[PDB]
């Protein structure tokens, strides 16, 4: 549901300094999307792939967050290293706590 | 135990089409950083054909 | 296995890299470049693999 | 409400809340039983009647 034309500056002002940002849309069903990744990656893209996911923003409501942060976590995407930072307007402590 | 199982092919088994199971042991047996490499085996039973 | 792939070399800063990637699309989709894989590769050597 | 089988899963938690989980979901195997290895005439079948 975002409207990309947000982040729209912060991509023209990053791709000044020279970092790799990369896009994408997270899937209403995260499972077929994991499983997509699985069945048309090789292995030679797959270990590139995991070395992206060290360093990550998310940018949605907190009741998809929750969901998409436990199948990664599950799925043995991410380890201890790793620092992902979720920004939103609106988080209740009750979430927080999640 | 499921480890004998997936070692063993002389019975076959298998699990009702697009059923929760079989998603469910697709994604692990495609997985290249799984621990447990079982699924791997199951699922590579399980898709013949 | 991965991350590995064969290949030529050329000297230091060589513009002539320039030529090969279409061309060998246009091998690969002619299958030119597997008439000589072939060539290099028969299956009926004296022996069985 | 809705009250079954139904299993707590990370795709389904988004759009709808449950309690905490009253029993573990487990998966598991059917198979048949082997019967008793040992036989009264074991001993004479290696030729028919």
């Amino acid at each position: 549901e975002y409207d990309i034309r947000g982040i729209q500056e912060f991509l023209d002002k990053v791709s000044q300094q020279g970092m790799d940002v990369a896009l994408q849309k997270v899937e209403n069903n995260i499972n077929k999307m994991i499983t997509t990744l699985f069945d048309t990656m090789r292995i030679e893209e797959l270990n590139r792939y995991r070395d992206t996911l060290r360093r990550a923003i998310l940018v949605m409501n907190p009741a998809t967050a929750k969901s998409f942060i436990t199948e990664v976590v599950e799925t043995n995407l991410v380890a201890f290293d790793c620092h992902w930072i979720i920004i939103n307007e609106e988080i209740n402590d009750v979430d927080v706590q999640e | 135990s499921l480890q004998d199982l997936s070692k063993q092919t002389e019975i076959p088994y298998g699990t009702v089409l697009d059923s929760a199971v079989y998603e469910h042991v697709r994604m692990k047996g495609l997985n290249p950083f799984e621990r447990d490499s079982m699924y791997s085996q199951m699922w590579r039973m399980i898709n013949r054909s | 296995v991965a991350d590995r792939g064969y290949g030529i070399a050329l000297q230091h800063g060589s513009p002539y890299r320039d030529v090969f990637s279409q061309r060998i699309l246009e091998l690969q989709q002619n299958g030119d470049m597997d008439i000589l894989k072939h060539k290099w590769w028969p299956k009926n050597g004296q022996c069985d693999l | 409400i809705g009250i079954s089988a139904l299993t707590i899963t990370p795709d389904r938690e988004n759009v709808v809340d449950f309690t905490t989980r009253y029993m573990d979901y487990s998966v598991g195997v059917l198979l048949r039983r082997a019967e008793k290895t040992v036989d009264m005439f074991a001993c004479l079948a290696p030729f028919d009647l």
